[PDB]
RNA sequence: ACUAACCCCUAUACCUUCUGCAUAAUGAAUUAACUAGAAAUAACUUUGCAAGGAGAGCCAAAGCUAAGACCCCCGAAACC
């Protein structure tokens, strides 16, 4: 019980597909391009997560302040509740003071 | 950074002097920083540990270590405590000796 | 990334094998067997 | 014929000597030894800093990563707003909701809270220094070759593979040229159908690609481009404003 | 393979759609046009005359400086009066 | 997911489609304008900048209107801008 | 000589460096601690039951009920008006001599705030209530250079040292609005705005800049010669006659009090893209920029 | 103490310590004496004299005040004619 | 424990050493991978020591098979039929030599 | 341990709470799965540069930048 009685199907990985064979290209565009472009501008992803990093609390304010007006009603309510809980936990709880 | 202008007399009023040309014939060599200064700095840790560091060293760093403690033993009274880092080409001495080492490294042609 | 233990069967077998010659349910139930194997050791 | 000779245009420190590299050509199978090129000692002959390589490669892989994994908490699982049974008198364990982490189908106590970013930037001089170390490692391991230009007699991809096999270059070769708009037609059609052989411009050169590919080849304009770009780092002021703004001597 | 073309900054000034709601307001004011002209010169199409303030905004610009920034003589006279008062 | 437009843009968006999009231009412009009313229940500062007595510094000041509630009966009268506070 | 050669040659015999043989430098990665196992699992380093174990400890600075130490200390005006106090980054004669000797500052041309920041001699933060630089008297004995320097503040000894070598030192005021422009002209020119005239010094600073002994830029020039003689007599150095110097024209070059740069009248527009200067011609514009 | 603000997500500063304490750039903290303006008629001149100086805090209090104050107040300031300018650095300090 | 593990009396094989000593190790089989970090210790062991070990023990037959594998192994057979299998997964050279020498002395 | 399962000799279940539990103090019939340490102010370690560091802002009387590494789960009666 709790373990499979047969071997899982073997997995095949293409180490030389288009994405793997050219990962990291243009990451030094700023150094080698007279600083006309920043490697941060190559970041592809969420609007509030482009060239920025922070803890869970900080990510919630940044999402709310930038795209909060466009979120769904249920999602906005949950995001507001998450900020309230995170604010209480970080500013009032912990081993260290 | 602009290259320093040539003065008819040396050392300059601020105390700067260009490295001697040709460079000294030694197994080790120390190159000036990008501001044309001897790479000697003071380091402090824990608020009471004082160290002197020498950067931008390539060649036989052990020869430099041998020369450093020979030069510092009469001043300090015993063999100084030193750390040798080969991968980064730096030499660390316990205590503050920046002004003597800069003077010592200056007259050696570095 | 969700991680789950996959070798728990071997983790309990290394204890149950030392209790194979015992008497009662404490030779096959891990919760009982671990308490008596420690005493035996 | 007449050999091709390349000198170091940037001034060299007095205590250092240039490192020589052979110059080949791709127009023939046996067309090596076209000439000699002098490389800057401070770029192709610097210290073998493996730790610098490891941290630069780790920076490249993990700075553009964004994780989209996210799990609902007990406040986001549907329902569970009512106390199941009274606290005392029922004879069973006390609970306040059916969506608690202990309950089956409940929330997750400490789970992923995506999307999350791992973006961080190494110091500018360190990233440039990583390229110098990798080039020096390539030269020392004799897997780096210097060419004059990337024109091929035929655009046949099998011809390129046979040429690489004859010269014992390696399983995978990373090709680097000056500018994307200056690609010869033969090299583009030859490498487009090849997997282990990749063609990228000079601006696209990176440590991760160099480590992934056993063999690296550069053109003479590429070498001068790399020498100029890298040697600008170690003799420069601290930036008053971003370099994209006009300067007295930037761009050179 | 062959790499995709390098990502370059798009040449020429950007002029967004003034009638589109999604365009931010900071890209529509004369300040945005002034920045475009400085970066791209006469090729941006911005009239150089519009850079200097029109007479409509100059009248309060001098009114503000007159009311808030006193002249040298006024400051010196005020200082001399205070010096006499403390003496 | 995320909406293409912000929620507060929705009212403007429907005005550009349907029967509302066929309204006369002059009426649409008049309704679109959102000019501030004349102060009634609060006294305007009257100046863009003022000197703080505490530190003797010049700081910018603003006039924030006070919310006013208009009962439905006032629509049949002429209150002159006054309303319930 | 041999260290680099030995390290590189030793690399040749080693296998090819790839992505499968990289490791961080020792001591640079402290392993992460997790609350698992016997050593760190029973109580996870929280102690016995209580506020600390349950993570409900009071706020920082709370001593369990007695009057807080920081509260019971009486208030005093230590940092009142700190955001309105004026700050000046100190500049030493040794630093100036160090810059001149290394060539980062050109003494054959007038030296001001723009030149100092261009040579990276000083760092100015106008957002941090900075108002310029002050010339301090440190290392006045070893200073020997003929320069024309413009600094917001100066000491009586720093002025004497500059004038001893035949140099000229003057004090001028820069408002916070134009101070950022002076330190970083390039970002300002990209703003696409005409060059504004700098404001007059405040009422409290007017006496400082109208006094000859401070070498103020608004003081009477006729009061300068007697002031220089007093400094020369006090410190016992013969005052040189710089009128006979071949750099007399360069020494006398001073900017208008309403001017920002040299040769750039207020109200002009700089176009770096096409390397052009645009000047207004409206009579209202000209009167505003010149008065 | 607010470790993460709700509008910017950064540590705040307790303004109570700002109005009562002065910090030197060397790390020392300068404070007044409690009750130095209270009931002066019932205190001897020697007691009143020692009540009106500026005294330093110990290691624990200095750590307490640093944690309640953001890095803005720990910077080096260059105020003109600052009375406490000479006290911002320590001289001849061993260990 | 002893109560949970079978026991035996102390004994030898055919009174070995009474008239002469006969080496009890009879066969050794080594599995080595040409490529793979797990076989590096096994690889260098046979480059410098397997030759000297073979000369030291002439009555023991050693087989070295080079095939792809994730865990290098050594198999020892004795004249009594006992078979011992030891993994060489990621060990050094001075410790495989001690490990190999230990199997030689065992009965 | 033994030739030998038992017979011989030795040995007061686990966790938690308390100064102290074989304790007749709580918890557990058993099995499978699920279920609980979140943050970088300072300090430490390791690179890079260095009177400068940093890809505008910030800090600096050897500092500056970067990285590593410390802060749990369930449960009320209630209030609107
Ligand atoms: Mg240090
Ligand atoms: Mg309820
Ligand atoms: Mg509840
Ligand atoms: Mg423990």
């Amino acid at each position: 019980i709790g373990i499979r009685l047969t071997l899982p199907p073997p997995k095949v990985v293409d180490r030389w597909n288009e994405k793997r064979a050219m990962f990291g290209v243009y990451d030094n565009i700023g150094i080698l391009g007279n600083f006309e472009k920043h490697p941060k501008e190559l970041i592809r992803g969420p609007i509030w997560l482009r060239g920025w990093k922070g803890n869970e609390l900080q990510r919630c304010i940044r999402k709310r302040k930038m795209v909060g007006s466009r979120m769904f009603a249920d999602d906005l309510h949950n995001l507001n509740k998450r900020i309230r809980y995170l604010y209480k936990h970080f500013n009032r709880h912990g081993k260290f003071r | 950074i602009p290259d320093p202008p040539k003065h008819e007399h040396y050392p300059t009023p601020s105390g700067w002097q260009p490295p001697r040309d040709p460079p000294p014939n030694l197994p080790y060599f120390v190159r000036r920083s990008r501001m044309h200064n001897i790479p000697v700095y003071k380091d402090i840790t824990h608020g009471n540990r004082q160290m002197t560091v020498i950067r931008k060293v390539e060649g036989d760093i052990w020869a430099l270590q041998k020369d450093v403690e020979d030069f510092l033993s009469p001043l300090l009274g015993k063999t100084p405590v030193t750390q040798v880092n080969e991968v980064t080409g730096t030499l660390r001495i316990k205590g503050y000796f920046d002004q003597e080492l800069k003077a010592w490294l200056l007259e050696k042609g570095f | 990334l969700r991680n789950r233990v996959t070798d728990r069967y071997f983790r309990i077998q290394e204890v149950l094998k030392h209790a194979r010659h015992f008497r009662g349910r404490k030779n096959r139930c891990y919760r009982l067997a671990v308490r008596t194997v420690i005493r035996a050791f | 014929p007449e050999p091709v000779l390349r000198k170091v245009e940037l001034p060299v420190p007095t205590h250092r000597r240039p490192v020589q590299a052979w110059v080949e050509s791709l127009r023939g199978f046996e067309q090596e030894r076209v000439g000699l090129a002098d490389l800057h000692p401070d770029v192709f002959a610097t210290a073998p800093r493996l730790d610098i390589l490891h941290q630069v490669a780790m920076w490249q892989k993990n700075f553009k990563r964004i994780s989209y994994a996210k799990t609902k908490t007990r406040a986001e699982v549907r329902g569970g707003g009512r106390k199941p049974w009274p606290q005392k008198g029922t004879g069973r364990a006390r609970h306040g909701s059916i969506r608690s982490p202990l309950w089956r189908g409940g929330g997750v106590a400490h789970g992923p809270r995506g999307p999350t970013s791992y973006y961080y930037m190494l110091p500018m001089k360190v990233r440039a220094l990583g390229l110098k170390v990798a080039l020096t490692v390539k030269l020392a391991q004799d897997d780096l070759h210097i060419m004059d230009s990337l024109e091929l007699p035929t655009g046949d991809p099998q011809y390129l593979t046979e040429l690489a096999h004859y010269r014992r270059w390696g399983d995978s070769v990373l090709l680097v040229d000056l500018t994307h708009e200056e690609m010869p037609q033969s090299i583009v059609e030859a490498t487009s159908r090849l997997k282990t052989f990749n063609l990228i411009p000079a601006v696209g050169l990176n440590v991760h690609s160099m480590l992934k590919h056993q063999t690296l080849v550069l053109t003479l304009p590429t070498v001068a481009f790399l020498e100029d770009k890298l040697l600008w780092q170690d003799s420069r002021y601290r930036p008053l404003y971003p370099f994209s703004l006009p300067y007295s001597d930037f761009p050179r | 393979y062959r790499a995709r073309p390098p990502p370059r900054r798009r040449p020429g000034p950007r002029w967004p759609d003034p009638e589109d709601l999604l365009t931010p307001r900071w890209q529509l004011g004369p300040r945005y046009a002034a920045k475009q002209f400085a970066r791209y010169g006469a090729a941006s199409g911005v009239v150089p005359g519009s850079l200097w303030p029109s007479p409509e905004q100059l009248r309060e610009l001098e009114a503000e400086e007159r009311e808030w920034y006193p002249s040298l003589a006024t400051m010196q006279e005020s200082l001399r009066v205070k010096q006499l008062a403390e003496e | 997911p995320l909406h293409k437009y912000p929620v507060w843009l929705w009212k403007r968006l429907q005005l550009r489609e349907g029967i509302c999009s066929r309204l006369p231009g002059h009426y649409l412009r008049s309704l679109e304008e959102e000019r501030t009313p004349t102060p009634v229940h609060y006294r305007p500062h009257g100046a863009k900048f003022k000197i703080n007595p505490k530190n003797g510094q010049r700081e910018r000041v603003e006039d924030v209107p006070i919310p006013i509630y208009f009962p439905p009966e006032s629509q049949r009268g002429l209150w002159g801008g006054e309303g319930w506070i | 000589q041999g260290g680099g050669a030995r390290a590189l040659d030793l690399l040749r015999g080693l296998p090819r460096v790839s992505l499968a043989n990289l490791k961080p430098n020792p001591g640079s990665k402290k392993p992460e601690r997790r609350p698992r196992g016997r050593r760190r699992g029973r109580k996870c380093g929280r102690g016995h039951k209580g506020e600390r174990q349950r993570g409900t400890r009071p706020r920082l600075g709370f001593e369990g009920g007695q009057t807080p130490f920081y509260i019971r200390i009486p208030k005093y005006g230590f940092n009142e008006g700190h955001s309105f106090r004026r700050q000046y980054k100190p500049l030493s004669l040794n630093r100036l001599q160090y810059l001149i000797d290394l060539g980062r500052v050109d003494p054959s041309q007038p030296i001001d705030l723009t030149q100092l920041v261009n040579g990276r001699g000083v760092t100015i933060q106008p957002l941090k209530r900075d108002y310029g630089v002050q010339l301090v008297e440190e290392g006045a004995d070893t200073f020997t250079a003929k320069v024309n320097i413009e600094v917001q503040l100066a000491s009586e000894l720093a002025i004497a040292a500059i004038e001893k070598n035949g140099g000229v030192v003057t004090t001028a005021f820069y408002d916070p609005r134009s101070l950022d422009i002076v330190c970083k002209p390039v970002p300002f020119f990209l703003r696409g705005q005409p060059i504004p005239k700098r404001m007059l010094p405040p009422e409290e600073l007017v006496p400082y800049y109208t006094d000859a002994k401070n070498r103020g830029y608004l003081a009477d020039p006729a009061k300068f010669p007697e002031a220089r003689l007093e400094l020369a007599r006090k410190y016992g150095y013969i005052l040189p006659d710089i009128t006979k110097d071949e750099l007399f024209k360069m020494l006398c070059t001073r900017k208008d009090p309403r001017q920002i740069f040299f040769g750039l009248a207020p109200g002009w527009v700089v176009n770096m893209a096409d390397k052009k200067i645009l000047k207004p011609t409206d009579e209202n514009l000209l009167k505003y920029y010149t008065s | 103490l607010t470790y993460f603000s709700a509008r910017k997500g950064k540590r705040k500063t307790v303004k109570a310590v700002i109005d009562r304490f002065l910090r030197l750039h060397c790390g020392l903290w300068v404070r007044r004496k409690a009750g130095y303006k209270k009931k002066l008629w019932k205190k001897t001149p020697a007691r009143k004299k020692r009540l009106r100086e500026f005294v330093f805090c110990n290691k624990t209090q200095s750590k307490l005040l640093d944690k309640m104050t953001t890095s803005f107040w720990k910077r080096r300031n260059w105020y003109v004619d600052d009375p406490y300018q000479k006290y911002h650095d320590r001289t001849n300090l061993k260990v | 424990t002893a109560r949970g593990t079978p026991s035996r009396f102390l004994a030898s094989v055919l009174h070995n050493g009474l008239g002469r000593y006969v080496q009890q190790l009879q066969r050794l089989s080594f599995s080595v991978s040409r490529d793979g970090a797990s076989s590096r210790g096994a690889r260098e062991f046979v480059e410098r020591e397997v030759i000297d070990f073979a000369r030291r023990n002439p009555g023991v037959v050693i087989y070295v098979n080079s095939r792809p594998c994730c865990v290098p192994r050594v198999v020892a057979e004795y004249l009594n039929g006992a078979v011992r299998e030891e993994s060489i997964h990621c060990k050094s050279v001075e410790e495989i030599s001690t490990l190999v020498q230990k199997l030689a002395d065992q009965s």
